[PDB]
RNA sequence: GGCCCUUGCGGUGCUCCUGGAGCGCUCCGGGUUGCAGGUGCCCGAGGCCGA
């Protein structure tokens, strides 16, 4: 997984 | 080692964009790749970089490739042995019933 | 007649981080066998040593067991 | 689950309302965990946490005794669970599925799929394969997806059954795919091929697993309790488990490197 | 033109002295009487019918 | 990675025969024989007392 | 006694006592203290002899030639080399007793056979192939000394089923094979 | 009482969670570790015997 924190 | 050995003997369907384009990740900061570092250096790798050292940790995990990877009744699941519509020898099925005079009990022959 | 061991990683590997499941496959089968992994956890932690002479161990537990081992031959 | 600072596996089984663990060596308990109101409905781990489902509500494990996470927002029963490093997939009943980041608990992504058309009965995520999710429907159709860009890449027209199961082989690119009708089918996603077909006429292949100690072994569950031992390098059926279970398989897996 | 290995079982003791047995129009039952008063009766399973 | 270890041929260093006499490879360094002048003081002494 | 029973599972052949000393010596063709007074030079000139008779009765034994009875072969001892070295053995020795199971009764095949025990151990390394090699000749007296050649005495052993004819020296019989 | 390929009969090989006695793992965090005074311990064989 890579996707960001928030938004 | 080698010379003792020699003695003795298409295109992907899909692509993904975001994984074409050139963008370089943190393995620092993040647990699950901070684990995964070889040098100092590596602090922050591109695209191409991550998937050649995630590959190399499956594979280093499975303990290499499969030799695999690159008319018949078992290639399903069935029965073979049925049985036979004469009487079977040597082992007879039984099983004791009621008495043929259980309503009229008598002692003698 | 012999020379010593050697270990380096190589394309900037670390040693570090090198365990011993990668140095047993990549050595002869004759120093894979002396690495071994002994389990008595019902006694307590042991004390080892080493003879003058490498061949023999022997160690001793904290709750009182006492062995001697020719380690090279697994013989008791 | 293998765990960190305890070079050891742990393996959860659901009780009820609440959730037992205990490590493989000797099945001996390690935790129980904290009752909650309605009975547990989907279960997932990721090392570090564990995640139940019940309701319309799940919530997060921590020790694996007491919740510290919980997450709202759903208006249908949870089926399906798949954590995603540090980000939770949630599939519900009706047909959304939402990515839910676990710590600050709010809403990343939100997708809906027609029920008529695409009904989700199979979540998994492929190894080595950076933000991409594999989704199989009960019609029999199958779609790789990439959250990050929110995006179709591919549909595979699949087979007329419907997936049941989905396993990642012990290889890069290749999945193994269960069917209603007792076929399981491993599959190549990149180049579209199938290497090998199985058959089981025990009714639908509840879950499959594969040997990763040098023994090219394969498990598939059926709903009367049996289990059949496949060959991968022969294409051939090795044995079958006969009566395992008296009850239907809930789960089976091979341990890691382990017979 | 070989004898069945597993009928008389001489643990249990029941049988004694046999004078009659008769078996089923179909081969179904077997019947057997002893000196004691009892008729005893037993089924073969590969036969289904009386 | 490049790894060695020192590994013995044991028909170097054992003999091959009952009937042949056991092999002694000798080391001249004077790590391996510390105490030099204490060593040789005793067996002088027990030279003169012999 | 579990670390009795710690160590017995933890022995392996390459750690073989009988490696470090020359008291006792396995040979399919002498007593053992008669074979521990035979040098390395007299085993390979039996080995050799029995292959150059071999190649008259039959050619296709020339290509063993060349990794099993050469210089090479006599210097070589599997210890020291990696597991790569020592499966490409086992492959080699495996094929050259196919080639061998024939013609098992003829002295020249003894001889042979006789020469990769002393240099290879087959005994320890490669128990699987040589009983392959020597099964279908079971009732002959060559096969209770290839038996007697081999340690089977652990009960959770694979051929353990084998060790009255080692016990008693007579050949198995054929119905406990059945 | 029930047993129907049986036995008033016997044997084996693995599995079955250390009270203190396999501790330490959601997140957060670990970096610049920032010479008082000690003299111990051990050293007894004789039979209101039994065979």
């Amino acid at each position: 997984s890579t996707l960001p924190t928030c938004s | 080692e080698d010379a003792l050995l020699r003695r003795l003997r298409k295109k992907p369907v899909w692509v993904d964009e975001e994984d074409e384009d050139e963008e370089m990740v943190d393995m620092m900061n993040n647990r699950f790749r901070k684990d995964m570092m070889k040098n100092a250096s590596e602090s922050k790798l591109s695209k191409d970089n991550l998937k050649k050292r995630l590959k190399e940790e499956f594979q280093h995990a499975m303990g290499g490739v499969p030799a695999w990877a690159e008319d018949d009744l078992l290639q399903r699941t069935g029965n073979f042995i049925s049985t036979s519509t004469s009487l079977p020898r040597g082992i007879l099925k039984m099983k004791n019933c009621q008495h043929a005079n259980a309503e009229r009990p008598t002692v003698a022959r | 007649a012999e020379e010593p061991g050697f270990l380096e990683g190589e394309d900037g590997e670390d040693t570090a981080k090198i365990c011993q499941a990668d140095i047993v496959e990549a050595v002869d089968i004759a120093s894979a066998a002396k690495h071994f992994d002994l389990n008595l956890r019902q006694f307590g932690p042991y004390r080892l040593n080493y003879s003058r002479t490498g061949r023999h161990l022997a160690f001793g537990g904290r709750r009182g067991h006492v062995a001697a081992l020719d380690w090279v031959t697994k013989k008791l | 689950r293998f765990s960190a600072l305890k070079r050891r596996f742990y393996v959860t089984t659901c009780v009820g309302k609440s959730f037992h663990t205990y490590d493989v060596q000797k099945l001996s308990l390690v935790a129980v965990s904290n009752s909650v109101p309605q009975d547990i409905c989907c279960m997932a781990a990721d090392g570090r946490l564990v995640f139940a489902a019940y309701g319309n509500v799940f919530s997060a494990f921590a020790r694996n005794k007491e919740i510290v996470h919980t997450f709202k927002g759903h208006k249908a029963e949870i089926h399906f669970l798949q954590p995603f490093g540090d980000h939770i997939i949630s599939v519900d009943t009706d047909g959304i599925l939402i990515i839910w980041h676990i710590y600050s608990e709010e809403e990343y992504l939100q997708l809906t799929f027609d029920k008529s058309v695409f009904k989700i009965s199979a979540i998994l995520h492929p190894s080595t394969y950076l933000n991409k999710i594999l989704l199989g429907s009960e019609q029999g159709s199958l779609q790789l997806w990439n959250v990050k860009s929110n995006k179709l890449l591919y549909t595979f027209p699949g087979w007329k059954v419907g997936v049941t199961a989905l396993q990642q082989a012990p290889a890069v690119d290749v999945v193994a795919i269960g069917l209603m009708s007792g076929q399981v089918i491993i599959h190549n996603i990149k180049f579209n091929e199938t290497l090998m077909k199985f058959r089981q006429d025990w009714g639908p292949i509840t879950s499959i697993s594969f040997r990763t100690d040098g023994h090219p072994v394969m498990a598939a569950g059926s709903p009367c309790g049996h289990i059949g031992l496949w060959d991968l390098e022969d294409k051939k059926l090795i044995n079958q488990m006969r009566n395992a279970h008296s009850t239907a398989i809930a789960g089976l897996t091979f341990l890691h490197r382990e017979p | 033109c070989t004898v069945f290995s597993n009928f008389p079982v001489i643990k249990n003791k029941n049988i004694s002295h046999v004078h009659t047995m008769d078996f089923s129009p179909r081969s179904g039952y077997f019947a057997l009487g002893n000196e004691k008063g009892k008729a005893l009766m037993y089924r073969l399973h590969h036969y289904s019918d009386f | 990675m490049k790894v060695k270890m020192l590994s013995r041929n044991p028909d170097n260093y054992v003999r091959e025969t009952k009937l042949d006499l056991q092999r002694v490879p000798r080391n001249y360094d004077p790590a391996l024989h510390p105490f030099e002048v204490p060593r040789e003081y005793i067996r002088a002494l027990n030279a003169t007392k012999l | 006694t579990s670390l009795a029973q710690q160590l017995q599972r933890l022995a392996l052949p390459q750690s073989d006592a009988s490696l470090l000393s020359r008291d006792e010596v396995a040979s399919l063709l002498f007593d053992p203290k008669e074979a521990a007074t035979i040098d390395r030079d007299t085993a390979f000139a039996i080995g050799c002899t029995g292959l150059e008779e071999l190649l008259g009765i039959d050619p296709s034994f020339e290509q063993f030639e060349a990794p099993l009875f050469s210089q090479l072969a006599k210097t070589l001892e599997r210890s020291v080399q990696t597991k790569a070295v020592n499966k490409q053995l086992d492959e080699n020795i495996s094929l050259f007793l196919i080639h061998l199971s024939p013609y098992f009764l003829l002295k020249p095949a003894q001889k042979c056979l006789e020469w990769l025990i002393h240099r290879f151990h087959i005994h320890l390394y490669n128990q699987d192939s040589l009983i392959a090699c020597v099964l279908p000749y079971h009732e002959t007296r060559i096969f209770v000394r290839v038996i007697q050649l081999l340690k089977i005495n652990n009960s959770k052993h694979r051929w353990f089923w084998l060790l009255p004819v080692k016990q008693s020296g007579v050949p198995l019989a054929k119905g406990t094979l059945i």
